[PDB]
């Protein structure tokens, strides 16, 4: 990805928490370095190569110091509950087109003037129950989004028995009638999906979509037979492929900005980044000051990570002792 | 003398010069009311 900076940016990992300089052996270690004056603040990072040092932060400039959870880093996939309206008929109504159509905004593009529309077809039939009809629509909308031969993946069908109402019983273009035998089925969700990622050249995108419904006559007069109301997502896309692409991003700060681009001529940068981790992350800005004309300030940022045990055990002992080092009262997330 | 000539499904009345079909019952305009048939 790329962001947007005020005036710069540094990321630091820490994989590991000590005490010393003299600890710092492995390539994730991480001090929080301050003097009893608390005047000053610096964090002695251990690097692929050697230990390094982040620019010093002066206690008395600091604007916001916030760490954010990773639970809200993490986009919530939005999912609809698809049903059939009561008002026009609470049944199917044989030889009526129940067609479903599937808008996507940002499709290829990233603009939302490059739309996508696909669609979901179903003729019922006298006898039709509910059931039989989302098992039918959750079906024919698979073998249309999900196939495996859709250049990407748009979203994710379910279907939930009555009896069941918390499992979402999932679908896809294999999926078929047999296998699924209930009879209660209410609603056909439609969530979004992820989308892929590759590390410094396909940002962390998703293709947003509202279905809309067409038109059927049931007693003479052309009307919408069905209602897509969102519903409190489930499934969370964590920061993992977020975070990679921020230090891929704001290692080029400290280090090489020709990133692969001449391939043999290069310099490979190693990245401590699991993309399939999930990371809380400790945001600190700052600013420097001059002397007596240059009383323009510099703010400059600076952020550190650090893995989710689900319990924030890790970045909760490194503020602990930021706060310890520096005076500073962050919030222990 | 008053020759109808069309029918209209609806759940609403159509026009007076039309037979007014709704879901088991037919009506036509007669003595200023649309008249069930049995």
């Amino acid at each position: 990805m790329v962001i947007s900076i005020n005036q710069v940016r540094q990321l630091y990992v820490a994989k590991a928490l000590k005490a010393n300089t003299a600890a710092l052996t492995t390539a994730g270690d991480i001090v929080p370095k301050a003097d009893t004056a608390k005047t000053t603040l610096y964090f002695q990072s251990m690097s692929p190569a050697g230990i390094v040092a982040s620019d010093k932060i002066n206690l008395k400039h600091v604007l916001y110091a916030k760490a954010t959870p990773s639970e809200a880093l993490a986009h919530k996939l939005v999912r609809y509950s698809v049903t059939l309206d009561a008002d026009v008929s609470a049944t199917p109504v044989a030889g009526q087109n129940y067609i479903l159509r599937l808008a996507f905004r940002q499709y290829i593009g990233l603009s939302e003037e490059d739309q996508y529309f696909k669609y979901g077809e179903v003729i019922a039939r006298s006898g039709m129950t509910a059931s039989d009809f989302y098992k039918k629509m959750a079906i024919s909308l698979a073998k249309n989004l999900e196939n495996k031969t859709e250049s990407t993946p748009l979203v994710n069908i379910y279907l939930i028995s009555a009896a069941a109402a918390s499992t979402d019983v999932p679908v896809t273009s294999a999926t078929k009638e047999s296998d699924l035998t209930a009879t209660d089925y209410n609603q056909i969700i439609i969530e979004e999906t992820e989308q892929p990622w590759v590390l410094g050249m396909m940002p962390q995108a998703f293709i947003p979509f509202t279905p809309q419904f067409l038109t059927i006559t049931v007693d003479g007069e052309d009307r919408l037979w069905g209602v897509a109301t969102v519903v409190t997502p489930t499934k969370t896309v964590p920061d993992g492929h977020l975070i990679a692409d921020l230090e891929y991003f704001c290692m080029g700060a400290r280090g090489d900005i020709y990133r692969g681009m001449g391939y043999p001529n290069i310099i490979k940068t190693t990245y401590l980044v699991d993309p399939g981790a999930v990371y809380d992350v400790l945001d600190i800005h700052y600013f420097y000051t001059g002397s007596n004309e240059s009383v323009q300030k510099s703010e400059k940022t600076i952020t550190l990570v650090a893995v989710d045990d689900g319990s924030h055990t890790a970045m909760n002992a490194l503020i602990g002792a930021i706060n310890t080092a520096s005076g500073l009262t962050i919030a222990t997330l | 003398m008053k020759t109808l000539r069309t029918l209209k499904i609806s759940p609403n009345a159509p026009d007076i010069n039309s037979v007014w079909l709704y879901k088991g019952t037919m009506k036509y305009f007669n003595n200023g009311e649309w008249e069930t048939i049995g």
